[PDB]
């Protein structure tokens, strides 16, 4: 009966731990879904660009919305978290115990994933510009407060 | 007496929204039927959470679909959506129209709209794309009949 | 005062695209090798803007807006050998939040590929917690059998 009663106890705070588990697995697919609506956006404007007739000032227009996107996943990921566990936080390993001795475990595993680690931080449409350098008209006068 | 013959969008136009509006109630139900729900530590999920949830047929049919958006080989001078004034939003992904911009494209290059829509027919157009594989879910091996068999399994 | 010196003198640099239309740009000193955008003041004095920002040696530092960016004309600053964006680097913790990379420099190439790779990655993953999901469910429904017998 000790033994019986020994494992029914371990079996229920198993299950309770599996509880937990699960939850992290879901809140990690909430986070995730929304970030790869994000990443189709920017795939979309991306393919936008794609058109060459269109003006130089017309892909900064595009970037800027890019580099909002790119901030909102940067938010989102630092945003979700567990139980005070940061989901997206780190290359990171967790083992839950789900059996009734040592070492029986069930193993997830959950990565860094942000702009940076992804690397479309530094990815960008934009044509550089001919700029033609000139005193130009500047009309008037300068009267600077001279140390006199 | 004078006649005149001129152009028809509204036909158009008119169609486009009815599609718009089918994609973005289909977004709704995937959302509806996989509603997450956070929990006390130690519970397991909420009841309220959808009955699909950690499923992976809806994520299966919800990607199929995007990828017909970039169709392939199509003659079409435009290649995205946003070139005929329609983008998808990056965080709700539902579809969203810049109706006076259609009306302009509309008026300007019909004949591109017509081929990167359907075209031919046989491979070119995003809808033709996009039946191919909703006809595919839809069929008896379709993943949903499938997936509605092993949940004849669920049943039998 | 800064150190390095030119060919310094006021400009208004104007612009073009290759579809060669008529677009203007901006106020600046004009060095050389070097171009920082200015202000124009109350007293007429042509200042050169500046960026502030918290030193990489522990201390707070700012230092002139030098024009670049994949466009050429962004306000651009160099911090520790390498150039960062102006709207950035605004009092941002050099030091130990390295995470501020360099602005962009041109066209990037194939963007197309990076983001599918991305999503490529992103898949995956969701694919795996749907996995282990499962994996967890079976678990919960033999421990609730156990526990009965």
């Amino acid at each position: 009966a000790n033994r019986f009663t020994a494992n029914i106890k371990g079996l229920t705070q198993a299950s309770r731990n599996a509880n937990d588990g699960i939850s992290i697995a879901q809140t990690t697919e909430g986070a995730l879904n929304e970030i790869n609506n994000n990443l189709q956006r920017v795939r979309e404007l991306a393919v936008q660009s794609a058109n060459s007739t269109n003006s130089q000032s017309d892909l900064d227009s595009i970037q800027a919305e890019i580099t909002q996107r790119l901030n909102e996943i940067d938010r989102v990921s630092g945003q979700t978290q567990f139980n005070g566990v940061k989901v997206l936080a780190q290359d990171n390993t967790l083992t839950i115990q789900v059996g009734a001795n040592d070492g029986e475990t069930i193993d997830i595993d959950l990565k860094q994933i942000n702009s940076q680690t992804l690397g479309l931080d530094t990815l960008n449409v934009q044509q550089k510009y001919k700029v033609s350098d000139t005193a130009a008209t500047v009309t008037g006068y300068a009267d600077t407060t001279i140390a006199l | 007496a004078t006649v005149t013959v001129t152009k028809d969008d509204t036909k158009a136009k008119e169609a486009i929204k009815s599609w718009v509006d089918a994609y973005n109630s289909l977004v709704d139900t995937f959302s509806s039927l996989t509603k997450y729900t956070a929990v006390e530590p130690g519970e397991e999920a909420s009841d309220k959470n959808g009955a699909l949830l950690g499923d992976s047929v809806v994520r299966t049919i919800q990607t199929g679909i995007r990828a017909q958006f970039a169709n392939s080989g199509s003659n079409s001078a435009f290649k995205t959506m946003a070139e005929i004034g329609i983008t998808q939003d990056g965080t709700s992904g539902k579809l969203k129209i810049d109706d006076d911009k259609l009306t302009k494209v509309l008026k300007d290059n019909t004949a591109a709209a017509r081929e990167l829509l359907v075209g031919d027919g046989k491979e070119t157009g995003i809808t033709t794309k996009i039946a191919t594989e909703v006809k595919s879910y839809l069929a008896d091996d379709g993943i949903i009949d499938n997936a509605q068999d092993n949940v004849n399994a669920t049943l039998k | 005062a800064a150190g390095v010196t030119g060919t310094a003198s006021v400009v208004k640099m104007s612009y073009t695209d290759n579809n060669g239309k008529t677009i203007d740009g901006g106020l600046a000193v004009k060095v050389g090798d070097d171009y920082y955008s200015a202000t124009q003041n109350k007293d007429g004095s042509i200042s050169i803007n500046t960026t502030k920002y918290t030193a990489d040696d522990g201390t707070s530092k700012t230092a002139l807006n030098k024009l670049g960016g994949a466009d050429g004309k962004t306000e651009v600053v160099s911090i520790g050998g390498k150039t960062y964006a102006a709207s950035k680097a605004e009092g941002h913790n050099f030091k130990a939040q390295p995470d501020l990379a360099e602005a962009a420099a041109t066209t990037t190439e194939n963007p197309l590929q990076k983001i599918d790779a991305a999503l490529a990655q992103v898949d995956t993953l969701r694919s795996d917690l749907g996995a282990v999901q499962n994996r967890f469910n079976s678990a919960i429904t033999n421990l609730g059998n156990t526990v009965n017998n």
